[PDB]
């Protein structure tokens, strides 16, 4: 066993570098020329807020147990995960780094890293998938806390006891640090904005939201403070180990890639737990847009089982709006979920409802006899209020998909509405702008419905249809139903 | 496929 400077990385890393005239891209998604340049412990900026690099970390800690899954990673990335984490850790706070190898083409990416201090691997004799092989990582695990990590990330200064320390206060909290940006291109290290929280919409896929000016505002008196997310983005986390195992670890029957963030995320909240983000810590990492290994099955099969499994188990009803978003996943089958379901009955966790109250209010959830929700979109565009009120003309602006002007639902009254502003036919004459209106049940110039397939709005008890082809003089109009592009509309969730 | 901060 090999102290990590003596690691011989000119050596591991030759002989997989990108050949003159190869493409750099290929092989990792991510330019692995520049990947490899790198020393395995360059030096990286302090990203941290003042108040962090001032702070004197507590001692007293429990060790963690670090495990990193991989399948045919670049050398070079893998070998400066690692090293980060031996670099940038308090050497008694690093039990073990734990590599999974889930079937890399090459044992060897792995098997030489076996030698580094504090390094053991563990290899898949075939394909699991990163579910499986953070479960096994963790099974084999001797500390009390668990830490995972994406196979393509730089720890940065004093990252892991600011997480430690919330985890050793109270066990189920489960956290994360400030996910700093490692360009895919040039992989230069940027540090993140601290103002963000994990979220999603009704299709299930993370994304990154803003604090409000409210939650910003009453931050102000301790800006370094914990950050309660919704969701976690998934890769690096910290987690007691007991509890891991008493919430379930991960659903064993996902596969490859996609779901589990969101699926321990709903797990932990409505069991008991909670998620945080700690600003004090910085890690970076590689993203990147695309993947660069298989999905048997293909991609957006495997995404839609993994998510049906998170849905069918946690979400109770309101995993209709996810098929309203994705009524293509109704067709996928995601097996057998009786060891889940009797996992949460066994833990008594409180219902989706109490999650979306509690834990994600500000997501927007359609009334329950809402017939359609979300944009109503025209190619690129969108239906916009234009920022309008009552008696205000409406157009098409390009769809943003951030919500507020470009919200509306067909409500169970069959008015087309954004707040309690309706889409009203003032004039039934064809070429007529209309209007927005005060809902009221009893107005009959204010009933749509849905023609063609959920593609087209006609006005009812007439033969007029929504119609856009005035939008730059004027808004829209009512027109004739007839064979125009200008009269074609579908709402993002259609119930 | 995951987007970044
Ligand atoms: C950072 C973060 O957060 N993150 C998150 C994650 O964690 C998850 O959670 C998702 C969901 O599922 S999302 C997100 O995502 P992203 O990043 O894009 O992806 P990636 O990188 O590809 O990754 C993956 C891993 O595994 C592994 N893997 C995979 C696959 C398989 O099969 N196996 C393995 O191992 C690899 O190697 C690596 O390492
Ligand atoms: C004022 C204007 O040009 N209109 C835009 C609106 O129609 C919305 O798309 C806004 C986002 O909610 S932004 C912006 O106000
Ligand atoms: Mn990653």
């Amino acid at each position: 066993k090999v102290r990590w400077p003596d690691f011989n990385q000119e050596a591991y890393v030759g002989g997989t570098m990108v050949r003159s005239g190869q493409d750099p891209y290929a092989r990792n998604k991510f330019n692995q020329v520049e990947s490899d340049k790198l020393r395995m412990d360059r030096a990286i900026p302090d990203t941290r807020h003042d108040q962090c690099q001032r702070k004197q970390w507590r001692v007293d800690l429990p060790a963690t147990s670090v495990v990193i899954t991989f399948h045919n990673e670049a050398r070079s990335a893998l070998l400066r995960t690692v090293v980060s984490v031996l670099k940038k850790s308090p050497p008694h706070l690093i039990k073990e780094i734990i590599l999974v190898d889930d079937y890399s083409n090459d044992p060897e990416d792995g098997a030489l890293l076996g030698k580094i201090e504090k390094v053991r691997v563990l290899r898949n004799d075939r394909r699991e998938g990163l579910m499986r092989s953070r479960v096994r990582g963790a099974d084999a695990a001797q500390a009390k806390v668990l830490t995972f990590l994406d196979s393509h990330c730089e720890c940065n200064e004093h990252w892991l006891e600011p997480l430690l320390e919330r985890v050793a206060e109270d066990r189920t909290r489960v956290v994360s640090p400030i996910i700093d940006v490692i360009n895919m291109d040039n992989f230069q290290y940027v540090g993140a904005s601290a103002d963000l929280k994990g979220g999603f919409d009704w299709n299930l896929v993370f994304k990154w939201d803003y604090m409000t000016p409210e939650q910003r505002r009453s931050r102000q008196g301790n800006p370094v403070a914990p950050i309660k997310t919704p969701m976690i983005a998934g890769g690096l986390f910290v987690m007691d180990k007991f509890y891991f195992e008493e919430l379930g670890k991960y659903d064993m029957m996902m596969d490859v890639w996609g779901g589990e963030n969101l699926e321990i995320s709903f797990r932990v909240w409505q069991c008991g737990g909670s998620l945080e983000i700690i600003p004090c810590s910085r890690v970076g990492h590689v993203f990147r847009k695309q993947h660069p290994y298989t999905f048997p099955g293909g991609s957006g099969t495997v995404f839609a089982r993994n998510t049906r499994r998170a849905a069918e188990v946690w979400m109770d009803e309101y995993k209709n709006f996810y098929y309203a978003a994705v009524p293509s996943a109704r067709n996928v089958p995601y097996g057998n979920i009786q060891s889940r379901l009797e996992l949460r009955k066994k833990l008594s966790c409180k219902p989706f409802k109490w999650y979306l109250e509690n834990v994600y209010p500000e997501l927007r959830v359609p009334d329950h006899q809402d017939i359609a929700f979300g944009a109503l979109q025209q190619g690129t565009n969108c239906l916009d209020t234009l920022g309008h009120f009552a008696d205000g003309v409406v157009g098409v602006y390009e769809c943003h998909n951030a919500g507020g002007n470009q919200e509306w639902a067909l409500t169970k009254e069959k008015s087309v509405k954004h707040m309690d502003l309706c889409l009203t036919v003032v004039d039934r004459a064809p070429g007529s702008l209309i209007k927005l209106q005060g809902c009221r049940e009893d107005d009959s110039r204010q009933k749509w419905e849905q023609i063609e397939g959920n593609s087209k709005l006609r006005h009812v008890g007439s033969n007029l249809c929504l119609d856009s082809r005035t939008a730059k003089s004027g808004g829209l109009s009512v027109e004739v139903c007839g064979p125009a592009l200008s009269q074609q509309w579908k709402f993002t969730l259609n119930l | 496929s995951t987007c970044p901060a």
